[PDB]
RNA sequence: UCGUGCCUGGUGUCUUGG
């Protein structure tokens, strides 16, 4: 992945040129593109096996992950750095530390 | 100027039925004719269809406001 | 003792039944 | 009355697609007088037919000659004289599709009436006028009988 | 609107099994009689075991369980006894039970075959099957081991415990040739012929018979020795007839009381 | 219980079929499970590419 | 531990009725017979005998649960015929059959035996 | 442990047939004729004698006394 | 339900469809309000179902394909709305728990 | 505490056993063994009813 | 089974209620056919087939893995000498009605195992049993008269339900109530 | 009540002849552990008869 | 003699003797 | 009081994976130590009865019972919000039996219909007019199955055997094969039922039934299906034997011929690469193009032999009947039983050179042939060669391995998801917020 | 700091479990291992190690 | 060698004489790397188009690859390999007579099956596991049928009349200690 | 002629269950 040196090339579609690495998408195309691309990635890993998940849930996770502007990770380095409040945080991971 | 849904949510329905059934079990005055049953949930359900549950639902809005809805006011779903 | 007698007088049948090797339901490898 | 259709037919094939079920076979037929095409499943087990057999097929709305339009439930215990007493093969079903050569402007000349005798399908097909008796979701009876000629 | 009129034909009669043919009856009647032979004919069997001394290599209930399964000669006596649950006695009565007794001590050097010989009855008729061929092995005892128990036999039927089932195996059959097509063969020639098949060796199954009922039910009732194989039958007919009579009584009460 | 006949094993109230190979420790039968390990004294070569090393030989 | 005692398949409790007639409401001239402490032995012969009755529109039997010892017999007749009397007849004549079968078996025995 | 009293499947008494069966194997018989000579027609009852492992013979070696 | 018989000519004015769909579109409310910011969002939120609604309830399909009577069409409209309103996301629902 | 005794607890009025299929129940029924039923209780308010 | 075919006893019928062959050979165990096709335990069928041969020939059969003098045609031809269907199928009468089953049932002797997992060592139930000394919740275990855990995964499933009174009951009132 | 812990025989009803021990008793009923089955049953106290288990001659 | 086609008999005799000499737990 | 017949309980199989893993049930008391379930409730619980255990919780209040009754009760749970499809379907011998029950040639007499109607809950008590009256009153599969179908449903589905080229040709509305399921006015008109119509698929007949009718009437529909059909299955029966595993001695010849051709094909690929004529199929090394060709050949071989296995099976076959009902198994399961097992892979490749340049000691150094790298050429009926027994084990070990690791990793991902989105809910504003009142979505799902 | 579970209680449930517990091998590789290459059935277990007898758990 | 070894016990000959005569050889896994190994004496050492024609060793019986619990499976080669694994595991849970002197044992848990049977279809290698002396299971007349639903999903329907006759009856011994 | 009642174990590890 590099994306920006790629997009810039002549005879290369700067419209339809996707990147798979959601972090490159955050740095190059910005948060609202991450949201779209993250859903596309997450929909690919779901529907690959032929199964179907309703759009609500995919929209919703990608919404929560992209709600504070920065890409918000589903781990302690993300969800506990969010200003949620201590009794929420301590249930998840880091229990003593956040209290 | 009530802005909320005019329909009784499944969650409202659950706790209103549950709540009213509790009151019933505690020797509350019934607001409906008993055709000869004894279950407080059965009673509560009957009352619900009659729109006779003496309960208003205080729905909290995210800003901090609220709207009160009588049971007879909103549209029962099931 | 009779199982020794039985098993030797039986397994010689795989040498005696020489005329009809035809039936399908069994296979074996033949490499290179 | 209530005679929605009648003609003699002959068995042109017993199951030309190849026998798909053991007790049931796809009769293909043409009619003698109205020159209707027919496809008809029959219980080939309880009522066998060969190629070149002729049968009088009377598609009826009711069973009773006076046309008193019975209800649609089974009652074996019944004195009233029926149409079934002069037939060999009698079935009950719904016309579930009617289809035709309609254009955008003008009417149809040919209809296919499709009926299901509880699963045993039939397509009777030809002149729209000879098929004017049929209407979709109406109930119907088969009333066929082999001609020994 | 009424009953059909069945005919019977005994084909084979031994002191071990009966082969009979029932004609002109319903499939339901012909099978319900089969159910009754298995589960609803009464016999006498050990059902109460009081173990005084047990030093064998087996458990306590193992002995008692094996005693339960020993068949007892029932024919003359079983239609006289009360069911235990129906006798007025505070414990057991000769009108509601037969008392048994086992007292065995291995004193000798050789092993002791505790057989049904050792079960001593108080009634001369309700014995284990020894009359007229070895005996049911209960245990094997070593030098110094013993077994003292007393046991009682009561009336019961196979619906409770298999111990009261009078039959070895009931061989029910109808329509030997596939005339009804009640069964549908994928390859009808891969199938061996029935015992009863009125068919040549050319054709595989009988031609399809559209309008036709089962009749001619073929039975082979095999006794466990607890009754004669022909008494199992008279008893089952009487048992089923008695359930229906009882049913009718209860019915008549229900009718008049509504 | 070694080189000992079926008669003797029965007289000791012990099984002739019992394989052996276990310890009695406070009246508990204990087995030592055969723990596997890399063979001693034998050189091996691997690629721990996740390091300063392209290859590591081991002994 | 939880097992029903085995006598529970045929023995009537205290208060339990053998047989129980219920007028069905969904069609005219229909009843539901509820037999207690019975199974497929008694329920099948009655059903099959009822099917012989020309005046009987419907007859059937069910076992609501094989762990619970009870059968249901639903009978529907013609308006000139109660299912009460249908049910009565199908026991009466079925007893007449089994009695005639018992008699005929007996003679067949005594003929087999030296004959 | 010890030969069942009845064929579990059908219910025929096989309890009396084990000594006899071993006796017919003191004679030079195939098990197939031993089972037949005892009269076991069904393939249920025939399994009881084929498949019975006689462990009471081994339990008898553990004398209590003498 | 109404026994249509799609082989007779129908009595359903091609304009009752055009105007009944317009009046139906009104009753399918997600974003309540008369504000332009609220009307816009109401319009947006129900855009795809409205397209669909307007694409199956034509004047031509209603007359060349479905053959709906007038009574059947009034039934239909009531049905559509009655169903849509039941499909509304219930307040109180823990959607993130479902999403997870 | 938080995972072992708060966000998840042990609870009264609960049972467990082997499951077996039973086609004669409705989809909304669970058949329960007599001693589970005779063990667990439901507090039921007394009423003239 | 000897093939990987585990299962619980789902009901017990008496010999009057079991299906039966042209003689009164009821099954001892009936297993649902749906166990075979996905699992591809063909060895079970073969065993059930050879066991049938073994019982009738009256000599114990040989199931060595890689034998090749054994196959299914050979067993089948043996089976057919005893008056059975060559494929091991039989014609069962239904035990309730007595009517022949329209399908020919595959039936024969197979070796079955009782596993140690009896239900009466797994059945458990609680209401106001003993309490842990440290945190006043139910004990763990069947023997300690413990309570079931309403874990996190269960907790998520009630949030998703919106059953918040039940959530607080399982998590407060039916667990460790205090003031 | 006096007979709690005593050996009784069920003398009437479906369980005729079953021995057990009284685990609990009331003014009208008792709980009896049956000697045979793995089960304790509740029964009308009049259905029971005391058997006892004693030895004489104590010398 | 170097050519027995009696082998599914001969084979299990060497098996039996292996197992007569060395038990199953010989390795312990 | 004790728990009693008609009580509410909420009932669970761990691991709880989705909302449908805990559901409210009505209690019924029964005389033996197991819990009992209706089997359509297996599918949501992912249960087995293979020694599975389930937890029961009894609510303890009027306020909590009512809550479960109104939010969690099994029939309320039919359609999951996950995929907008039923979670519960007809999934075992009822499904197998229903295919067989709805066939065209299924005829019932008065004695069997009236016996079958006893097992309806929703019956109006009237016997439908039999599809054949003369020469003898005979009902149909569809006609009795028409009483089970509640209300006035309308739907269309395709049965699993449906030929693609049917909808084009004639006989479209009159299928020769009795494929094309049609329900009108809540009556089965055409078609055999299977997983495609009675399963857990969007717009399956159990889905339409739930969208159309209540949740309550849908509850009676599953229960009727099982009760009627299981009862019919006492007549029809179902089984699977040896006989259902034999081909027809012509198929054996076709398979052997195919196999030999395959073995032959691979030898020329080996010759070409051994004499340097196998040119690297663009986007590949030499050693990759080879492996591709081989696997193609072999996969082709398996597919071809699988096809002649299917084509050989009689309509009376019992594997087929469980595959075309969708009850249990797949067409590859028949292939593996009758014709060929196939290629045994570990890590997506063929069997590796575990020994020095060979797979086993029996083989020879540098042996890429089909037998030498895991290609099982026998069937489960014929048995496996010793070598290919081993290879089969090697492959089947992969599944066991992946199982044990998949359970540990996924369970942590599910936890993290729930914790990062536990407080997300639909406020009365009809907006999607979190614990902070921060707006997530303006409308749920846009 | 030690190795653990090396000694184990002999499994007296059935003869086949006795016999099989005595011939058991164990791997030193820790749990909490995401690696498969030690859990895989190696070509070279042929005739040495049963290719069938393994625990279905995490082991 | 077969003649001397068939007449063992009646003369002193044994497995060690095959070793000492240079007939059979213990080969290590690390030396098995270098063997050119046949799988049957005859079938691999005949004359065709050549595979190797340089065989160094032969297998004794290919069924010796199996272990203790796996060697009791009849026809393991007709099974899906995970199935054999499952059986391998469940075979260690099978009730039987667990050891011959069990009535002297005070083991904390034990199960003795009442009427254990020898398999009707055995492997040749289950002789040496002494399985026919100490068996864990019963030959049951299995049917494979969808009888009345109660077996439907890994379940089985058992005969009550067979269970009454002691089919799969067992003793569970529990043992207690105190000092 | 009599009137007293909830005691009550913690810690680790291997085996095995879905
Ligand atoms: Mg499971
Ligand atoms: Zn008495
Ligand atoms: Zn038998």
């Amino acid at each position: 992945v590099s994306l920006m040196r790629v997009l810039s090339e002549k005879d290369v579609d700067p419209v339809r040129t996707t990147s798979n690495d959601i972090v490159e998408i955050f740095t190059v195309l910005g948060i609202e593109a991450v949201r779209k691309a993250l859903e596309r990635e997450l929909y690919h890993v779901i529907s690959f096996d032929g199964s179907y998940v309703n759009y609500r849930h995919l929209a919703l996770l990608c919404d929560t992950m992209t709600c504070r502007g920065h890409l918000m990770a589903i781990t302690r380095h993300g969800v506990n750095r969010q200003d949620t409040g201590p009794l929420m945080k301590c249930s998840f991971e880091e229990t003593v530390d956040v209290l | 100027k009530r802005i909320t849904t005019p329909y009784m949510t499944k969650y409202e329905r659950a706790r209103v039925l549950g709540t009213r059934a509790l009151q019933i079990a505690m020797c509350a005055p019934v607001m409906v004719e008993l055709e000869g049953e004894t279950d407080p949930l059965l009673i509560a359900m009957k009352e619900l269809k009659a729109r006779k549950i003496p309960i208003i639902i205080r729905r909290y809005l995210p800003d901090g406001s609220y709207e009160d809805w009588g049971v007879d006011e909103l549209i029962i779903s099931d | 003792e009779w199982n020794i007698v039985e098993s030797e007088k039986a397994l010689v049948a795989e040498s005696h039944n020489m005329k009809n090797q035809q039936m399908d339901p069994f296979t074996r490898r033949q490499c290179k | 009355a209530g005679i929605l259709f009648e003609d003699i037919f002959d068995v042109k094939d017993i199951d030309p697609e190849g026998k798909k079920f053991d007790r049931v076979s796809r009769l293909h037929c043409e009619s003698e007088s109205f020159k209707m095409d027919l496809i008809l499943d029959v219980n080939i087990q309880i009522y066998p037919v060969d190629l070149g057999d002729k049968f009088r097929l009377v598609i009826a709305s009711t069973l009773y000659e006076d046309g008193t339009l019975d209800d649609g439930e089974y009652n074996p215990t019944d004195d009233r004289p029926s149409r079934a007493d002069q037939f060999e093969y009698v079935m009950y079903g719904k016309v579930y599709r009617i289809e035709g050569d309609e254009t955008s402007t003008e009417a149809a000349t040919r209809l296919s009436a499709y009926v299901s005798y509880g699963g045993l399908l039939m397509r009777l097909q030809g002149d729209a006028n000879n098929l004017h008796g049929f209407e979709v979701d109406s109930r119907v009876y088969l009333l066929m009988k082999k001609l020994a000629f | 609107p009424y009953a059909n009129q069945p005919t019977v034909r005994i084909t084979e009669l031994t002191d071990e099994n009966v082969k009979f043919i029932i004609e002109n009856t319903d499939l339901a009647v012909a099978n319900s009689i089969r159910r009754v032979f298995i589960a609803e004919v009464p016999i006498i069997a050990i059902d109460w075991v009081q173990i005084d001394a047990n030093s064998s290599v087996l458990h306590d209930e193992f002995i008692a369980h094996r005693l339960g399964l020993i068949p007892l000669t029932s024919d003359d006596i079983v239609d006289k006894l009360q069911y235990s649950r129906d006798c007025t006695c505070e414990e057991f009565c000769p009108e509601c039970s037969v008392e048994f007794t086992l007292d065995v001590r291995c004193n000798e050097d050789q092993t002791r075959h505790v057989t049904s010989r050792d079960l001593i009855s108080n009634s001369p008729r309700v014995i284990p099957v020894t009359s007229r061929q070895d005996d049911i092995l209960i245990v094997k005892l070593r030098k110094g081991q013993e077994l003292r128990l007393r046991a009682y036999a009561k009336k019961g039927f196979g619906k409770e415990h298999a111990k009261w089932n009078p039959t070895a195996g009931v061989a029910f059959e109808y329509d030997p040739d596939n005339a009804l097509r009640h069964t549908v063969y994928p390859k009808p020639e891969e199938w061996p012929k029935s015992e009863y098949s009125e068919l040549d060796e050319d054709e595989s199954q009988a031609p399809y018979d559209p309008n036709g009922k089962p009749e001619r039910f073929y039975y082979n009732v095999e006794s466990c020795g607890s009754l004669r194989p022909e008494t199992i039958v008279l008893s089952a007919l009487s048992g089923l007839k008695k359930k229906l009579s009882d049913l009718q009584t209860q019915l008549s009460h229900e009718i008049q009381s509504d | 219980l070694n080189g000992l006949t079926d008669r003797d094993l029965c007289e000791l109230n012990e099984c002739p079929l019992d394989p052996g190979g276990y310890f009695i420790i406070n009246g508990s039968e204990k087995v030592l499970i055969a723990q596997e390990k890399m063979a001693t004294n034998t050189v091996y070569v691997f690629a721990k590419k996740d390091s300063k090393y392209a290859y590591t030989g081991e002994c | 531990m939880n097992a029903p005692p085995a006598f529970e398949s045929f023995l009537l409790f205290e208060g339990e009725k053998k047989i129980t007639i219920n007028k069905d409401t969904k069609v005219p001239n229909a009843c539901l017979f509820t037999i207690n402490k019975e199974d497929h032995t008694l329920g099948n012969i009655i059903k099959s005998q009822l099917l012989k009755d020309p005046q009987v529109l419907f007859a059937g039997y069910k076992v609501p649960h094989p762990l619970e010892h009870k059968i249901i017999i639903r009978v529907q007749t013609t308006p000139d015929y109660s299912p009460q009397e249908a049910f009565t007849n199908a026991i009466t004549d079925l007893i007449s059959e089994l009695s005639l079968l018992e008699e005929r078996f007996r003679v067949a025995i005594k003929d087999k035996q030296e004959g | 442990m010890i030969i069942p009293v009845r064929c579990f499947t059908c219910g025929k008494i096989v309890g009396n047939k084990w000594e006899a069966y071993l006796g017919l194997l003191q004679a030079e018989y195939t098990e197939g004729d031993a089972l037949d000579a005892l009269g076991l027609k069904r393939y249920c009852c025939r399994r009881m004698l084929l498949a019975h492992v006689d462990l009471i013979e081994k339990l008898l070696n553990y004398a209590p006394l003498e | 339900i109404f026994h249509i018989n799609p082989r007779l000519p129908s009595d359903l004015h091609p304009i009752k469809v055009v105007e009944g769909v317009k009046e139906l579109s009104k009753k399918l409310v997600i974003v309540n309000g008369d504000d332009p910011l609220s009307r816009q969002a109401q319009e947006n939120a129900t855009l795809l179902f409205n397209i669909h609604l307007r694409s199956t309830l034509c004047s031509r399909r209603m007359a060349e394909e479905f053959r709906l009577s007038g009574e059947a069409f009034d039934w239909l409209l009531g049905e559509i709305e009655s169903k849509f309103n039941q499909a509304i996301a219930h307040p109180g629902e823990m959607v993130g728990a479902l999403a997870a | 505490r938080v995972r072992g005794n708060l966000m998840g607890k042990r609870v009264d009025f609960s049972a467990r056993t082997v499951i077996t299929p039973d086609p004669n129940l409705s989809i909304d029924q669970v058949g329960v063994p007599r001693s589970i039923a005779a063990n667990m209780t439901f507090a039921e308010i007394v009423t003239p009813f | 089974s000897r093939h990987g075919q585990k299962g619980t006893c789902g009901i017990q019928y008496r010999q009057e209620d079991m299906p039966f062959t042209c003689e009164g050979i009821t099954p001892d165990i009936i297993i649902n056919p749906h166990a075979i096709p996905s699992r591809m335990t063909i060895g079970h069928l073969i065993e059930c087939l050879q066991g049938k041969v073994s019982a009738n020939k009256g000599e114990i059969g040989d199931a060595t893995p890689f034998n090749d003098a054994v196959n299914v045609q050979k067993i089948s031809n043996l089976l057919s000498d005893y008056g059975y269907h060559l494929r091991g199928n039989e014609v069962l009468y239904n035990g309730f009605t007595g009517r022949k089953i329209t399908s020919q049932i595959f039936i024969g002797p197979t070796y079955y195992q009782r596993l140690k997992h009896m239900v009466d060592d797994k059945i458990h139930s609680r209401a106001r049993g003993p309490i842990q000394i440290l945190n006043r919740q139910p004990m763990e275990g069947r023997s300690r008269d413990g309570g079931l855990r309403f874990g996190e995964m269960e907790r998520d499933c009630q949030i998703a339900h919106g059953a918040a009174q039940f959530l607080r009951e399982r998590l407060f009132e039916a667990s460790d109530p205090y003031q | 009540n006096e007979l709690i812990g005593q050996t009784v025989r069920i003398s009437q009803g479906p369980y005729k002849g079953y021995i057990g021990v009284v685990k609990d008793a009331t003014e009208s009923t008792a709980r009896v552990e049956l000697h045979s089955t793995c089960q304790t049953i509740s029964v009308d106290r009049q259905r029971l008869t005391t058997v006892g288990s004693r030895r004489p001659g104590g010398m | 003699e170097i050519t027995p086609d009696l082998w599914q008999e001969a084979c299990w005799i060497v098996i039996s003797s292996y197992f007569d000499e060395k038990g199953l737990v010989r390795q312990q | 009081r004790h728990m009693c017949d008609g009580d509410i309980v909420i009932f669970n199989r761990q691991p709880t994976l989705h909302k449908m893993s805990m559901m409210g049930h009505r209690v019924r008391i029964l005389p033996w130590s197991t819990f009992r379930l209706n089997l359509s409730v297996t599918t949501p619980y992912n249960a087995d009865f293979d020694g599975d255990e389930m937890n029961l919780h009894l609510p303890q209040s009027l306020e909590t019972r009512a809550e479960i009754q109104e939010l969690a009760m099994v029939p309320r749970m039919i359609v999951t919000p996950q995929s907008n499809r039923p979670v519960m379907g007809i999934v075992q011998d009822t499904l197998t039996a229903v295919r067989k029950f709805t066939k065209r040639d299924v005829f019932l007499e008065r004695g069997e219909v009236m016996n079958l109607l006893m097992f309806l809950s929703t019956w109006d008590g009237k016997v439908p007019q039999p599809a054949i009256l003369k020469p003898r009153p005979l009902w149909t599969g569809k006609q009795i199955f028409s009483l089970i179908i509640p209300g006035h449903i309308n739907c269309i589905r395709t049965h699993s055997t449906h030929p693609d080229d049917e909808d084009s040709g004639p006989y479209k509305h009159i299928s020769p094969g009795d494929t094309k399921v049609v329900v009108e006015n809540g009556e089965l008109i055409m078609g055999i039922l299977c997983k495609k119509s009675l399963g857990t698929s969007a717009g399956s007949l159990v889905h339409i039934s739930y969208l159309e009718m209540g949740h309550d009437i849908t509850r009676l529909f599953y229960s009727n299906i099982q009760t009627v059909i299981n009862n019919w299955l006492l007549i029809e029966g179902h089984t699977i034997g040896i006989g259902d595993s034999i081909a027809d001695s012509k198929t054996y010849q076709d398979i052997q011929n195919t196999i030999k051709k395959a073995k032959q094909d691979v030898i020329e690929v080996i010759e070409k690469a051994h004499n340097n004529e196998l040119e690297p199929t663009p986007g590949n090394t030499l050693r990759q193009t080879f492996e591709n060709q081989v696997n193609r050949i072999l996969n082709d071989a398996r597919d071809k032999t699988g096809s002649s296995a299917q084509k050989s099976l009689s309509e009376y076959n019992n594997f087929k009947s469980m595959v075309v009902s969708g009850a249990k198994g797949s067409k590859i399961n028949i292939s593996q039983v009758i014709a060929v097992v196939g290629q045994q892979n570990v890590e997506g490749k063929r069997i590796p050179f575990g020994f020095k340049h060979r797979t086993l000691p029996h083989f020879i150094k540098d042996d890429y042939g089909p037998e030498s790298r895991g290609f099982v050429e026998n069937s489960y009926l014929a048995g496996l060669t010793p070598t290919e027994f081993f290879f089969h084990a090697m492959g089947g070990r992969e599944g066991l391995i992946d199982t044990a690791v998949k359970t540990a990793e996924t369970g942590y991902i599910q936890r993290r998801l729930i914790k990062s989105m536990e407080s997300v809910m639909v406020k009365y504003d009809a907006t999607v917020r979190n614990s902070i009142n921060q707006v997530v979505q303006l409308r749920y799902g846009e | 700091q030690a190795r653990a579970g090396v000694s184990q209680v002999l499994n007296r449930l059935t003869f086949a479990s006795t016999l099989s517990h005595l011939r058991r091998l164990n791997s030193p590789i820790g749990r909490d291992g995401k690696l498969a290459k030690p859990r895989q059935l190696h070509n070279t277990l042929w005739g040495m190690v049963c290719p069938a007898e393994t625990p279905e758990g995490h082991a | 060698h077969i003649d001397q070894l068939k007449e063992r016990e009646y003369n002193n000959y044994s497995w060690q004489d095959l070793v000492a005569s240079g007939v059979v050889e213990y080969i290590d896994t690390l030396e098995e790397e270098t063997v050119m190994l046949a799988m049957t004496p005859d079938d691999l050492q005949e004359k065709e188009v050549a595979y190797c024609s340089t065989y160094t060793h032969c297998e004794i019986h290919p069924s010796m690859i199996l272990g203790v619990c796996a060697s009791i499976i009849p026809f393991p080669d007709h099974n899906q390999s995970p199935r054999n694994t499952y059986q391998s595991a469940m075979g260690k849970q099978a009730m039987g007579v667990y050891i011959t002197n069990f009535h002297v044992r005070m083991d904390t848990l034990a199960h003795v099956l009442y009427y254990p049977q020898k398999p009707l279809v055995t492997t040749r290698s289950m002789e040496y596991l002494r399985f026919r002396e100490l068996p864990a299971g019963i030959n049951s007349i299995v049917a494979i049928a969808s009888y009345t639903g109660y077996n439907q999903e890994d379940s089985v329907i058992m005969n009550r009349s067979a269970v009454d006759r002691g089919f799969f009856r067992s003793v569970f011994y529990r043992s207690y200690k105190e000092q």
